[PDB]
RNA sequence: UGAGUAGCGAAAGAGGGGUGAGAAUCCCCUCCACCGAAUGCCUAAGGUUUCCUGAGGAAGGCUCGUCCGCUCAGGGUUAGUCGGGACCUAAGCCGAGGCCGAAAGGCGUAGGCGAUGGACAACAGGUUGAUAUUCCUGUACCACCUCCUCACCAUUUGAGCAAUGGGGGGACGCAGGAGGAUAGGGUAAGCGCGGUAUUGGAUAUCCGCGUCCAAGCAGUUAGGCUGGGAAAUAGGCAAAUCCGUUUCCCAUAAGCCUGAGCUGUGAUGGCGAGCGAAAUAUAGUAGCGAAGUUCCUGAUUCCACACUGCCAAGAAAAGCCUCUAGCGAGGUGAGAGGUGCCCGUACCGCAAACCGACACAGGUAGGCGAGGAGAGAAUCCUAAGGUGAUCGAGAGAACUCUCGUUAAGGAACUCGGCAAAAUGACCCCGUAACUUCGGGAGAAGGGGUGCUCUGUUAGGGUGCAAGCCCGAGAGAGCCGCAGUGAAUAGGCCCAGGCGACUGUUUAGCAAAAACACAGGUCUCUGCGAAGCCGUAAGGCGAAGUAUAGGGGCUGACGCCUGCCCGGU
RNA sequence: CUACCCAUGUCCAGGGUGAAGUUCAGGUAACACUGAAUGGAGGCCCGAACCCACGCACGUUGAAAAGUGCGGGGAUGAGGU
């Protein structure tokens, strides 16, 4: 859910959070933490390579199987907890092993459901098998490419994947955004949407939150000088002036495809991009 | 080496040697690069009077001047090491 | 107001000291200049 | 030259004596005055003797100058427990091998450095012309080792050591508020003073004080634990009686882990108001030293990031407790008895010793930071303390600056109420249009407050009572021009243009209608990525994954966002 | 020095405004809903240390190569250090 908050003062005039009714508890598992340092960024030279990130908060990292190497035995969801590295929440489960890993957290779960890992596991919602068992029009996240990789495709709040029909190689995927990639067959995923949907509802509201995050502000084209971004310049508030609109590159960023067109993607796309 | 004696240099004739010197604790300039356990080394050795105990100062020098020609004075080490009650004293005598 | 001389010790001994400039073949340059000239105080 | 001219760097001294050749500026005394949430102390950053004594005095002191932070000549800093290294690690740095690159080098693994962090054993007095949780006087504490003494095991069917191996724990945000205790402050009991010549006070009159550790024992406010036991394990590179997972038994607290502080201890110690001898190379100290309690208030500290809540979800490795692998023949424990290193320690650290060319109204972390009134570190005046700020004298003009009064009129002055004047503290009444329903709004506009008594008021906090505190509310009455009498505490109210807002910027002319901003969009990107910085290697993006990143446009909210793909 | 970052510490006297959330009383068939008390969040409000730099005056071979005196904005955060 997604509580409003009363305009007390003007920070709160727009301003949500949301309800926090998916967590459990608070203080989390001390031996999977690992420590992280907002980078600001910077660069291994020194210099400052991403434009306005830097300011955040202390983040703390938890470890993630995005892969769900382990099979068979099937898991228990003790607690579905929080982690500031990314939009979705992350469900403790303790393993029949004892091996307590924070795992990736699909929508409808809570306390106590049995999750396997194997390629005879279920299509509850949790369970993981590789995509030749899955049958044809289930919601999977959590995709990887590479066999065993990682998931790297598909992972963040509300969202979601299907599978079209395949072969022995590859499985067809509609991902999300409409790209059908002929995924591996092999590739381990797991089944389900991802938890904590209405992240995007989120009115963010007073201006430091997005500090909070945090992301240092832009400044825009025709502001800067003339010199250090190709648009800036006029008497102040000039129009946008040369034609093809342009990054503080000299790029234009209206739809400038930016795929290498000799790549290896050319063979893995039935369907690109709807737009 | 390293030796007993040239560990030790002198002992300090100060206003503070009047009244130490009746307490059972004597002044000694050491060498700059020797410590404390060197220095019961000394007393033993040298004197055979037993160290109480040891306690080591260390100065920097005064840079002074003589005419245009201003420099800087060698540093200074000294210890005040305390004997036992009765055990004499080997001094100037 | 504030001056450029805030005095450190360690920065002023770790930016501009010896072994920084033995560290690196320009930083070393600096210490053949000095020495070619014939200065008394080497790399402060 | 200007010219004996501008300037002499904010800020009270005065008087007696002394020193010396010379005194306003040097010393001493006595009055007075200033800071007192700093101009006090303690200790960093730095400085490198500026510290102390004994002489000088040309030079530096914005003036003299017997004086100095100046000159000379000596003297001056004592640590197993304090800061730092024989401990660990953060961003970062260096980096065997390695990878890239005409060279030089760029990066980087294992490793290692690197506190502002984590761990960590000592305290209360004395003491000098100079050093102190160092010297010293009493206690302690920490680790290591045994020429010694005892206690208890076991002789590999094995006491124990038990790890760089595995766990645990260290281990952490912010906001708010009880409690509980201590710092700290102030009455009643006491103990040393004292009775005062200006009217009255042997009188509920006056002055001063009223204590104290670290370790030890004993329990304790209180806090957690999620409860504790047994049993089995697809895990935790290898192992495990350790931890994690699962099943029962007992769950009203049994059992553990932690605590601020109280109490006899510590101490038949050593301070303590004051008496201050001999004269001493006349510091005048040594010496002598009574009571030393209860009560009330009380944090900006602690218990303690403990509790509750909130999201923006809140460092790592060793010290430390365990469990195996491996050692292993003599070991664990207690007491006696030893050993315990390197550097840092003087002095200024809101200043005349540092950064400002200067002893320059400026800048410099953090920790201590009292009383009356008071909410408070406001503001005023004072104790603790420190300070007279180093050209003054004497006239009382022009004019400048700083202020303070001004009759009568009040914005007529002026581009402009610039500027000043004004409003202000609590308590109460009362408060509109407009709205996003919260405001606006301290709206507006008004009234009360000083004192005495009823009256150890009503009633609370605290205490057994005694006793203090904290006190509304009122009735009588007083006096003043004046009752928050002083100092510090908002001036408002209409109507417009811009911009939602709090914020940010042109350090050193322009804080704004500029920029930011949430929100809105258009677009690219499927992850060896889009764009990045790179010659590349590497890395950001990111231990992110199209509800996420990068780019552009516009800027809360409400109503909307009309027409043209000819050009480019 | 300053602009930005990263890591780790530290500082913010006092008093107001009162939401979300809760509890209780009422309320429906359960909700809804309504009022009391409780509650303290907030780039809230006032205002000092602190940081800034909008007025004015001064100073302008300055006490000062950017300050001083009266005033002023922020003062729990997008904070200062």
């Amino acid at each position: 859910a997604i509580k409003k908050y009363k305009p007390t003062s003007n920070g709160r005039r727009g301003m949500t959070t949301s309800d926090f009714a998916e967590i459990t508890t608070d203080k989390p598992e001390k031996s999977l933490l690992a420590p992280l340092h907002k980078k600001g960024g910077r660069n291994n030279q020194g210099k400052l390579t991403v434009r306005h990130q830097g300011g955040g908060h202390k983040r703390q990292y938890r470890v993630i199987d995005f892969k769900r190497d382990k099979d068979g035995i099937p898991g228990r969801v003790a607690t579905v907890e929080y982690d500031p590295n990314r939009s979705a929440n992350i469900a403790l489960i303790n393993y029949a092993d004892g091996e307590k890993r924070y795992i990736l957290a699909p929508k409808g779960i809570q306390v106590g459901t049995e999750i396997m890992s194997g390629p005879e596991a279920d299509i509850k919602v949790g369970n993981a098998l590789p995509l030749i068992n899955i049958p044809v029009g289930t919601v999977v996240h959590n995709i990887e490419l590479k066999p065993g990789k990682g998931g790297q495709l598909v992972r963040s709040a509300g969202t979601s994947a299907q599978v079209l029909g395949k072969e022995g190689k590859y499985v067809l995927v509609r991902l999300n955004s409409g790209e059908v990639r002929m995924i591996l067959s092999a590739c381990r995923a797991s089944i389900g949407q991802v938890g904590n949907e209405q992240h995007e509802l989120i009115n963010i509201g007073k201006a430091g939150r997005s500090r909070w995050k945090g992301i240092r502000p832009t400044v825009r084209g025709s502001v800067m000088n003339p010199n250090d971004h190709p648009h800036g310049g006029g008497e102040g508030r000039a129009p946008i002036g040369r034609k093809s609109p342009m990054s503080p590159w000299g790029k234009p960023t209206l739809g400038f495809k930016t795929r290498k067109k000799k790549n290896k993607s050319d063979k893995f796309i039935v369907r690109r991009r709807k737009n | 080496m390293k030796d007993p004696r040239d560990v030790l240099k002198r002992p300090v004739i100060t206003e503070r040697s009047a009244d130490l010197m009746t307490e059972k604790k004597y002044t000694f300039e050491v060498d700059v690069r020797a410590n404390k356990t060197e220095v019961k080394d000394a007393v033993e050795s040298i004197f055979g009077v037993k160290v109480d105990k040891v306690n080591i100062m260390n100065y920097k020098g005064k840079s002074k001047r003589v005419g245009r020609y201003t420099g800087m004075t060698s540093r200074r080490r000294k210890a005040i090491v305390k004997l036992t009650a009765d055990s004499k004293e080997i001094e100037i005598f | 107001m504030k001056r450029t001389f805030q005095p450190n010790n360690r920065k002023r001994s770790k930016v501009h000291g010896f072994r920084s400039r033995m560290s690196s073949k320009n930083g070393r340059l600096v210490l053949a200049r000095r020495r070619r000239k014939g200065r008394k105080v080497l790399s402060a």
